[PDB]
């Protein structure tokens, strides 16, 4: 921001919105996947006990 | 004087205080381009060399 | 496409291509996860069964 003016600095803003959106999204899918891994282990220690 | 396209005169600018002001307000400067950084930031930013 | 050029409108038209894949990229795959849990749920219903 302090180097470039709005109207050109608007395309690197963006360029890094949607690579932090882009990864911050695997990074929640792979929390989901582990989520449902432990899930099935919270399960079967539950039937375990 | 300015010399030719080769050899070209090269000038390093170091421990001083830069007003680009004084550079942007020419008249006969017909092109100014500027990469990575806007001319009207200039004013605050501060460079290594 | 009314409003600019078509090989200007093919730049701008990328965005929306990649943006709206993605978002059909991350229904399908919560979907994937939500049918993984309801499969595992109608598994332990069919042992129940």
């Amino acid at each position: 921001l302090s180097r470039l003016d709005p109207p050109e600095a608007e395309v690197q803003i963006d360029r890094l919105i949607t690579g932090r959106l882009q990864s911050l999204q695997t990074y929640v899918t792979q929390q989901l996947i582990r989520a449902a891994e432990i899930r099935a282990s919270a399960n079967l220690a539950a039937t375990k006990m | 004087r300015f010399a030719s396209v080769y050899a070209w005169n090269r000038k390093r600018i170091s421990n001083c205080v830069a007003d680009y002001s004084v550079l942007y307000n020419f008249a006969p400067f017909f092109a100014f381009k500027c990469y990575g950084v806007s001319p009207t930031k200039l004013n605050d930013l501060c460079f290594t060399n």
